[PDB]
């Protein structure tokens, strides 16, 4: 995997 | 929101469980008929894929059809080819197809698909 | 073949294209009904992000259905957000609705989004 | 974009 996109 | 978190691999997995359904031929809604061969698919795929297919799957009336029968011209081979890179991003370039393949992809209305193959055979000009 | 070329951003143009004609209710195939809320959907792209809807779909009654009512349990923004999340990668999840997205994920059976959901919840403790 | 995957 998770991220902040 | 603007607050999102993101799954990375997230596309690319539906991606490949759609290819799983095509494989196994689950929920598959359309035979796109390439001359004397038949390839069963997703009408969305299609869609999400071709300004071919997006064009005929949105018309009222081609959007209801079972089968769609390309033009005579369509290289079965080439078709393949493009389909399978539908379903898994990967297209199999060789010197031996790369010309059905580009028209193909002209038919299709697939620009990306067309600008490597292009670009493919300037390279070996 | 091995000796493919891959185009990266091909998975997540699909996906948005998916979730455009999810927006514009084109070829959707099944209302799934989460208490007073209905949201309309594709059936494979369900499958492709849910072991609950890959087992519902596939399932050889269960695949002809055109409503798919859930537990009256699960809320129905958890559900629009997990909706939201198969259709886009990005999952909004917030303080306020960290409990209904997780326990709609168990239910759905969408465990990486359980994970980080138990993640996120472990360090508020 | 396209690359050896
Ligand atoms: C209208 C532009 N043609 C396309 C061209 C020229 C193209 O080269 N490709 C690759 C394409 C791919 C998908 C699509 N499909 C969509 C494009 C835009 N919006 C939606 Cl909902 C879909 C779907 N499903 C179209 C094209
Ligand atoms: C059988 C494993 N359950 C799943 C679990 C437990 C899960 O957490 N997720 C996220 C999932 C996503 C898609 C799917 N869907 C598929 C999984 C495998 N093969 C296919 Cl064809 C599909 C489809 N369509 C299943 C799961
Ligand atoms: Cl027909
Ligand atoms: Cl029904």
């Amino acid at each position: 995997a998770w991220v902040i996109p | 929101a603007d607050s999102c978190i993101q799954f990375t691999r997230h596309a690319s997995d539906v991606l490949l469980n759609l290819n799983r359904l095509r494989s196994r031929d689950i929920l598959t809604d359309v035979v796109i008929v390439v001359s004397r061969e038949q390839f069963r698919a997703h009408k969305t795929v299609l869609m999400a894929c071709s300004g071919l297919f997006y064009s005929i799957f949105t018309d009222q009336l081609k959007c209801n059809l079972s089968v769609i029968n390309l033009d005579p011209e369509i290289n079965p081979e080439g078709f393949c080819i493009l389909l399978d890179f539908m379903y898994t991003s990967r297209l199999n370039l060789r010197e031996g197809n790369i010309m059905a393949v580009m028209a193909t992809a002209m038919y299709l209305q697939m620009e990306h698909v067309v600008d490597t193959c292009r670009k493919f055979i300037k390279a070996s000009e």
